[PDB]
RNA sequence: ACAGAG
DNA sequence: TCCAGCTCCACTTAA
DNA sequence: TTAAGTGGAGCTGGATGCTCTGT
């Protein structure tokens, strides 16, 4: 939330990202702008790059191909907000190898 | 409640007999008052309708319908030489054909 | 050298980042967002999610700083490891039955 | 409209005295020119026999007759064709006659409306792996039943 | 008896390939059909209707009632689409730039693209080299459409191909007719007498017939796309396993998930705008039984295509004064756009927590890499310290002090367990004896915790560094005057920003690269900042 | 052309086979393409790439040129895919002008694609002795004597001919051979001395060679062009006027390209001789006939000359427009209904037209012709011309005039035919897939019937074949072969309608 | 009568596990996720064979695990057709006679394999067999289950794999023959 | 939406 | 409040 | 004489700093 009022907390803004960069610190990055504000999972159907639920993807109707993959919040929701827009972000999966 | 725009410039200028409100989706296959016209017959139109589905019945069997090759067969067998699918093959005419499809 | 690589003296305008960066979410999160992300969708473009700024994005560690390099853990480990014979699947004792 | 329970009636009524007159010529079978002058009746005999069966107290005045057999040009059973006025028992326009005869059609109805696809109405929806197939469709699970 | 699975199939994304949906991929994507216009019952218990917007088949934006597709809360659901059926097709405003491209590169009559074979042949073959990037795809297209413009008739057809242009918003025509003080060309002879009808009965066609060109519209340009061949599809640039020409106009929509709109702003102004494309959805259907004149079906198409550019885009330029909003809207450019959209808002910086914030003041008596936290932001910022071997005894007693005393802790956790017992509650002395190796406790801040700190206008690196925190009963945060050259304050009521890092791994890259000893130099000119002031200097 | 693509993979596979399919759409989506990439762009072993390409060259398929560095470059031939789908129309027509032996020498070369006239006249033979009984041989020179018949009226026709390499180019060996079409001899058969007999199936150095033919199609589309104007004038005019058309078209065959707007004029004076004996006609009624056709506003004929008599030509192109018209008014009069179909004529021939007007002059009221219009939009076969009275466009300041076009029309019906074709085919295939399982079981009963049939087979066996419960399960048999039998035939008949709709498309086109 | 299979897995060893050379932690966590599980194309996995290769052991950011992709040979129960196997009768039922091998519970010899001169039990769980000079049709399968002899002429595999979106029928099915002479109970031949 | 603070 | 692309229209060369 | 390639002028759409602290 935005502030004292409502116990908000403190904003990395796009000026402090770019001191972080300037120091090569890639692993606070991480933390700072994904495991303390919006860490998330979502289901990914490697065959039709879609998102799907619980280890279902509705579009191929077939449960073989779901993945899980962490994601920010922020990150899944302008992937459905794009996908209203009718621009489709299809993601392709590699393991992690 | 009103809306963004102004109802009085699509229309309405009365002020009642708005459009209902669909309570189920209508439904995927719906009602039609046509039908299709019947089909013709006769003695000519049925000889070209039997004459179609002997088409399919040797075009499967002459040898321009390449099949799929097997694989990942398990062992040999005795049963190899009595189940070894026979089949004849067609050469073609290798003037007319380019010299890059030899196989 | 940034502004003249490219062999043409390009802004650091939107335009110039335009000719210079490939990646529609880079480019997307300047300047002009609507229209960088319809073009990708008409051109059916694919993002490479190697650049810093869609890292940040995605959630994934950046290449540059401590991310350009792997590291190996020196576990006490023999690879290669010595191989259990087969005894009856040996290639000399299995001549094919068929001419 | 003049009245839509009206017309319909005089629609087909029309036509039936066209298809008349054309078989009578057809019947006859004496000289193919004459033939189908006399496959031709007037425009005004016509309009004098209709007014003259008796159908409705209203008269069926001229100048609606002459408007309503369009009505049967565009239903494409009959054609009509403008002639000149030099002779005739009343030359109902100066210097212009006009003559009507029924016709059949080009050709018999095509293939595409024989198959169910040609008539249907959620065409632009039906696909191989969708909720409407031509694999699950009730059209075709229908009409090859009779 | 049981089948092998893959216990947890993490994997890593390598890239994103943009695209469209297809009106009838839409269809199976989403869960439901929407045909509703009420968001609520009209009846006092406030439920929302089976097939109208905010139907919970859609996800849930309230932890009262759940999603009703997965059984599953607001925190466990990730949403579920529907879809609307237009009654007539749309243009996409974002597409609709593009739908104009193409229609300038086809001809209008056979949809093959207006090229010659050779020219056909020598692009075909640009577009197989590997590695061809984002923007010789742009300057390619920039080639392909320059001379296809240039040509009048195609060599395919042999129809004639004029200019086509937008003629106002949403609106595209073609001239077919143009006419010249020359002699008069055949096929534009018998255009413009083929008007006798009208003529006869309609004065006003004479001046105008001048005018009359082909307007182009959704119903037309829907048909033209579908009957582009595969074959020059490519040529057009676009990918044809992305999209097809086809595709780009809508004659169904999407409606998304609940928790992109959530039910409290009450509704969001998608949900507003997806009623109305609705009711007016129901008003063209009627007329078209009811026999409104034409002037009132294109008048309502006109408004279809307002509302469904409005709903993507609500800054449209060229609105007509008799179809302006009165009220300024979100749509779904203006939450991705700006400083408060997206991608600067959310994306590339966002709140976080473990955060502080307090006026500065000096101590001298601090060594220059540490900073002075106060006792109440140090019993709130806590670190999540693992218990193993080397920290047991010591976390023990960090336990048993508990909440309220400073080297204490506010929670305890499980090994293979995700919820936290909140320390403050039951005998702390057991919790304590039953720490096992894999715990996480959650102590408080205390001396030598490296902490992040930051004055909040950043011009270079040096503005946030890592301090060895020490904890001290008065509330400002304090360090050595020796590093307000840096950070650039002044002790006038200024207040700094605190991070404490909540990972091993951050920790190490702020101690070893942001620390205060490695960054006494700054980066620019190599010159020492952190140094004397004033009254040491004295 | 999703649409045809889309049936062009049904064809290739139910004729061809699943990896050759791969390789005949990949041509057809993408254009010409050298060898290399078209197995890396599918992924099929290069070996297999070789064999769907020979095989698809050999039904002549796909194209082959030599380009810029010596590469071969392969295309489809879209069109030609779908001809496939006309092949019994093909093999039933030359039946009604030829015997039995030209409609087998016709199937052989739509089956094998190419063949040699001494493998055409043998295997014709050879499939000719099961129609017959008792001793009677099949006759290498009954065949051929049919054969030159069909050559003489283009029914067949040489296929391109390897070049003569002493004669141009002697040297290296070319990548491809770079063939070339010869206009003198494409109907001049060889002489062949040799005869014989045809083989009964008892199971217990050439010097056509090279000389390949194959099946003329633009031959058949020649004659079924004159099909459809000769039944269209045997129904408005009379069999007798139908005739006289018939005998222009006739004599027009040899003499006139297959598209022109006008074919060679003839004089009525020598259509008189060439009319069939029994027809009791004078000169004089003969030409009574000729100005009543010309008189007639669909103008099938025309003057066109006044030398010799009389002269008439016919019409090739306008009779086509209208054969498209009332191909394009049928299906809107089955959709929609009379009423509908009755607004469309009106619409067509008041050129533009406004509601108003369409409602007093089809005698149609509001709420019902209004109705009718705006579905008319909706399905593509009704325009807007929308003359404006300022650069606004607004709706409230225009003029809606309809218009029907024709051209825009037809194109846009015929891509309904190519998915009509492409549902119905997958109707039959879902079908008999999915009853695999009794086609099988039915299959193996009249196996046991089949196999051992005259050798040791004792009178035991007749009755167990039902005995199986296949015997309750028969009733859905006799389901799928009227469900099949019936899909069958509409795949046949929705032809008719293409070929009338593209024959229009096709000569409306210049190609400059 | 069993199979090699060879396969890949990217196995995650925690730190605890330094302590012990890898070639024996990495065995052991691919036992645990291989034993007495059907692989579905290839069959009943029993034990890892050995391990034939073992590439680098990676550490990823946000973890202190050792990830190593290991190349093994995993000993699998896959029978050919038409293979003579020897086990013991578990249950007589309608469907047919079920016999279990070992570990492998799941065979069905089927009625329409079985032995012809008795083929419908007079309402009796027991499978019988009628011979005209010894024993009057009361010879049977026993319920304690007397090792018989069989060969299996089919086996499949169905795909049990969730349908639906998440919040025990037999995997992997063989199907024998005992029609053949020189078949059925050890004792009859 | 306005005022503040650095 | 300031600034790049896109399109319309006169203005010479050239056949 | 005019087909066409390129100059010059007007229209259009984009952008304009970072945070907390209150009503
Ligand atoms: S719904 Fe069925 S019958 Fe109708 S067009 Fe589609 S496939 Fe044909
Ligand atoms: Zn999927
Ligand atoms: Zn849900
Ligand atoms: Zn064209």
């Amino acid at each position: 939330t935005e502030g004292r009022s409502r116990d908000g907390g403190l904003r990395l803004g796009e000026m402090e990202r770019d001191c972080l960069i300037g120091y090569g610190a890639s692993m606070l990055l991480l933390e700072r702008l994904m495991i303390s504000s919006d860490a998330f999972e979502v289901d990914v159907c490697g065959q039709c790059g879609l998102l799907g639920y619980s280890g279902w993807c509705h579009y191929c109707k077939s449960s073989c191909h779901v993945s899980s993959l962490r994601i920010p919040y922020a990150c899944k929701l302008l992937f459905q907000e794009l996908q209203s827009m009718n621009i489709i972000p299809r993601l392709k999966l590699s393991k992690y190898n | 409640a009103a809306y963004t725009f102004n109802i009085e410039a699509v229309g309405f200028s009365k002020g009642e007999k708005l459009p209902d409100v669909v309570l189920k989706p209508p439904p995927l296959f719906p009602d039609t008052d046509y039908k299709p016209v019947p089909l013709k017959t006769g003695e000519g139109e049925e000889y070209m309708l039997a004459l179609k589905q002997e088409l399919r019945e040797t075009m499967k069997r002459m040898p321009y319908f390449i099949e799929t090759p097997e694989e990942r067969q398990d062992i040999e067998r005795y049963s190899k030489r009595y189940m070894k699918v026979y089949k004849e093959e067609w050469i073609p005419d290798w003037r007319r054909l380019p010299r890059e499809m030899m196989p | 050298d940034l502004m003249t690589y490219k062999g043409e003296v390009l802004g650091i305008t939107r335009f110039g980042l335009a000719k210079m960066k490939e990646s529609v979410l880079m480019l997307a999160s300047f300047e002009k967002t609507a229209d960088h992300l319809f073009d990708a969708a008409y051109f059916g473009q694919k993002d490479s999610v190697c650049g810093v700024s869609e890292c940040i994005i995605m959630g994934i560690p950046m290449n540059i700083g401590t991310g350009l390099f792997k590291l190996l853990h020196k576990a006490d480990r023999d690879p290669n490891p010595p191989k259990r014979p087969l005894i009856f699947d040996t290639n000399e004792f299995h001549i094919p039955l068929v001419t | 409209d003049f009245e839509s329970e009206f017309v319909e009636v005089l629609n087909q009524q029309c036509f039936k005295f066209l298809q008349s007159k054309a078989e009578t010529a057809r019947e006859s079978k004496q000289n193919p020119m004459i033939q189908r002058n006399s496959s031709f009746a007037s425009s005004h005999e016509v309009w004098k026999y209709i007014c003259e069966l008796g159908i409705s107290k209203v008269e069926l005045s001229m100048e609606d007759i002459e408007t309503i057999l369009n009505t049967l040009i565009y239903d494409g059973k009959v054609e009509m064709t403008i002639i000149a006025a030099k002779e005739g028992t009343v030359g109902s326009v100066d210097g212009h006659m006009k003559l009507y005869r029924a016709v059949n059609p080009i050709i018999p109805p095509t293939g595409l409306v024989r198959a169910p696809c040609g008539l249907c109405p959620v065409f632009d929806d039906c696909h191989e792996g969708g909720e409407i197939s031509p694999s699950n469709c009730i059209y075709m699970t229908e009409w090859l039943e009779f | 008896k049981e089948q092998f699975r893959e216990t947890d199939v993490a994997k890593k994304i390598s890239h994103i390939c943009f695209g469209m949906k297809s009106p009838e991929e839409m269809r199976q994507q989403a869960h439901i059909q929407v045909v509703s216009k009420n968001l609520y019952s009209q009846d006092n218990q406030h439920a929302p209707l089976l097939y109208g917007v905010l139907d919970h088949r859609m996800g849930t934006s309230e932890k009262d009632r759940p999603c009703e597709t997965c059984g599953k809360n607001l925190a466990d659901c990730l949403g579920h689409y529907g879809y609307i059926d237009l009654e007539l097709p749309c243009f996409h405003v974002g597409y609709f730039r593009a739908v104009i491209g193409i229609l300038q590169m086809i001809c209008k009559t056979c949809c093959h693209i207006m090229l010659s074979q050779e020219e056909k042949k020598q692009f075909l073959d640009y577009l197989k080299r590997p590695g061809l990037t984002y923007l010789q795809k742009r300057g390619l297209k920039k080639k392909i459409s320059d001379k296809c413009r240039k040509k009048n008739i195609c060599h395919h057809c042999g129809a004639f191909n004029g200019t086509v242009k937008k003629c106002g918003l949403l609106k595209i025509i073609h001239e077919k007719y143009k006419t010249n003080k020359k002699v008069v060309d055949p096929i534009v002879s018998n255009f413009l007498q083929s008007f006798e009808t009208a003529i006869e009965h309609n004065k006003e066609v004479e001046p105008l017939l001048g005018r009359a060109q082909e307007n182009l519209n959704p119903l037309v340009v829907l048909n033209l796309f579908k009957r582009i061949p595969a074959e020059d599809v490519p040529l057009l640039l676009m990918n044809p396993e992305a999209g097809k020409p086809s595709d780009l106009i809508l004659t169904r929509l999407l409606v998304p998930p609940l928790c992109i709109r959530p039910s409290v702003v009450n509704e969001d102004d998608l949900t507003m705008k997806l009623t109305e494309i609705i009711f007016l959805n129901d008003v063209i259907k009627k007329h078209r039984i009811s026999g409104a004149k034409t002037q009132m079906i294109m008048e309502d198409w006109d408004f279809l295509q307002l509302q469904c550019a409005l709903y993507i885009n609500s800054e449209l330029s060229g609105i007509p004064l008799n179809m302006a909003p009165k009220k300024w809207t979100r749509g779904f450019v203006q939450r991705l756009k700006g400083k408060q959209g997206r991608f600067r808002g959310n994306l590339s910086g966002k709140r976080v927590d473990f955060s502080g914030r307090t006026v500065i003041s000096p101590d001298p008596n601090l060594r220059i890499d540490e900073v002075a936290v106060p006792v109440h932001v140090a019993k709130i910022l806590t670190f999540p310290e693992k218990v193993n071997k080397a920290n047991i005894n010591f976390l023990r007693k960090l336990v048993q002090n508990g909440p309220e005393v400073h080297p204490g802790a506010n929670f305890i956790q499980q090994r293979h367990t995700q919820m936290k017992r909140f320390l403050k509650y039951g005998n702390r002395e057991k919790m304590a004896q039953e720490l096992k190796y894999g715990d996480i406790v959650e102590r408080h801040l205390i001396d030598g915790d490296v902490v992040l700190f930051n004055r909040q206008p950043s011009l270079h690196k040096l503005s946030i560094m890592a301090h060895l925190a020490r904890v001290k009963p008065h509330r400002t945060f304090r360090f050595n005057e020796c590093v307000c050259t840096p950070y650039n304050a002044d002790f006038d009521g200024d207040e700094m920003n605190l991070h404490l890092p909540q990972t091993e791994e951050a920790k190490a890259e702020a101690l070893v690269l942001m620390g205060t000893k490695a960054n006494l130099v700054t980066p620019r000119n190599g010159e020492p900042l952190i140094a004397a002031i004033q009254d040491f200097l004295t | 052309t999703q649409a045809e693509i889309k049936l062009c993979s049904l064809l290739l596979q139910e004729h061809f086979g699943e990896i050759v399919e791969k390789i005949g759409v990949h041509l057809i989506r993408t254009g010409s393409q050298p060898l290399r990439v078209i197995a890396h762009d599918t992924g099929t072993s290069l070996d297999q790439v070789k064999k769907a390409l020979c095989v698809l060259v050999q039904h002549n398929l796909v194209s082959y040129q030599v380009h810029k560095r010596g590469v071969v470059e392969y295309e489809a031939q879209c069109s030609r895919v779908l001809r496939m789908l006309r092949y019994p129309r093909y093999i039933y027509t030359t039946k009604t002008l030829y015997s039995d032996t030209g409609e087998l020498i016709v199937e052989e070369l739509l089956l094998n694609g190419k063949l040699t006239m001494s493998a055409v006249v043998k295997k014709v033979a050879d499939r000719l002795t099961e129609t017959m009984e008792d001793g009677k041989t099949m006759d290498y020179a009954e065949v051929s004597n049919t054969f030159v018949r069909l050559a003489d009226t283009h029914f067949v026709q040489r296929c391109p001919s390897v070049p003569t390499t002493e004669n141009s180019d002697p040297g290296p060996p070319p990548p491809a051979p770079t063939l070339v079409i010869n206009e003198k001899d494409m109907y001049l058969v060889p002489k062949l001395s040799l005869i014989g007999k045809g083989k009964r199936r008892r199971s217990s150095p050439i010097p056509d060679d090279g000389i390949y033919w194959q099946a003329n199609l633009d031959r058949f589309h020649q004659h079924f062009r004159d099909q459809a104007i000769v039944s269209a004038v045997a129904n408005r005019m009379d069999q007798t006027s139908s005739e006289i058309v018939r005998t222009m078209l006739r004599m027009s065959e040899i003499t006139t390209s297959s598209s022109a707007p006008f074919t060679q004029p003839l004089s009525s004076n020598e259509i008189f001789r060439s009319l069939p004996v029994g027809y009791n006609i004078s000169k004089q009624v003969l030409d009574q006939y000729l100005t009543l056709l010309a008189d007639d506003p669909l103008e099938f004929v025309g003057k066109s000359g006044d030398s010799g008599g009389g002269m008439y030509v016919i019409n090739l192109h306008k009779a086509l427009a209208s054969l498209a018209t009332a191909t394009l008014e049928s299906v809107v009069q089955e959709r929609f209904g009379s009423r509908c179909a009755r607004i469309f004529r009106l619409v067509l021939q008041k050129k533009h037209i406004e509601q108003k007007q369409v409602e007093d002059f089809a005698m149609i009221p509001a709420k019902e012709a209004k109705d009718m219009l705006y579905k008319m939009l909706s399905e593509n076969f009704m325009s807007l011309q929308e003359i404006p009275k300022t650069p606004d466009h607004a709706p409230s300041r225009t003029f809606y005039l309809y218009t029907v076009n024709i051209l825009s029309a037809a194109r846009m019906l015929l891509h309904r035919c190519y998915k009509s074709i492409a549902n119905l085919i997958e109707r039959r295939q879902f079908e008999t897939k999915e009853n695999k399982r009794l086609l099988e079981k039915s299959q193996r009963v009249e196996a046991i019937i089949a196999s051992m049939q005259a050798t040791g087979a004792e009178e035991a066996q007749l009755q167990e074949i039902e005995e199986m419960i296949t015997a309750p399960e028969r009733q859905q048999l006799e389901t799928l072969k009227r469900n099949v039998n019936k899909l069958d035939a509409s795949e046949i008949q929705v032809d008719e309608t293409i070929f009338l709709l593209e024959s229009y498309i096709e000569c409306t086109m210049k190609r400059q | 009568m069993f199979v090699l299979v060879e396969m890949v897995d990217t196995v995650r060893i925690p730190p605890w596990q330094f302590e012990r050379k890898l070639n024996d932690s990495i065995a052991e966590e691919l036992n645990k996720k291989l034993a007495n599980k059907v692989v579905y194309n290839v069959g009943l996995c029993i034990c890892l064979f050995d391990i034939t290769k073992l590439e680098d052991a990676y550490v990823f950011p946000g973890d202190g695990a050792s990830h190593t992709k290991v190349h093994f040979r995993c000993v699998v129960f896959h029978p050919f057709l038409d293979e003579i196997l020897i086990g013991k009768i578990k249950g007589c039922s309608p469907e047919g006679v079920h016999v279990s091998l070992g570990f492998f519970d799941d065979i069905l010899i089927p009625p329409e394999s079985l032995q012809q001169p008795a083929k419908f039990d007079e309402a009796e769980q027991v499978w019988v067999w009628e011979y005209e000079t010894e024993e009057g049709a009361h010879d049977l399968y026993m319920d304690t289950g007397e090792e018989i002899r069989f060969r299996v002429v089919d086996e499949s595999f169905v795909d049990t794999s969730p349908t639906g979106p998440s919040s025990k029928e037999a995997p992997y099915t063989l199907v024998g023959s005992i029609s053949e002479p020189g078949l059925g109970l050890l004792s009859w031949w």
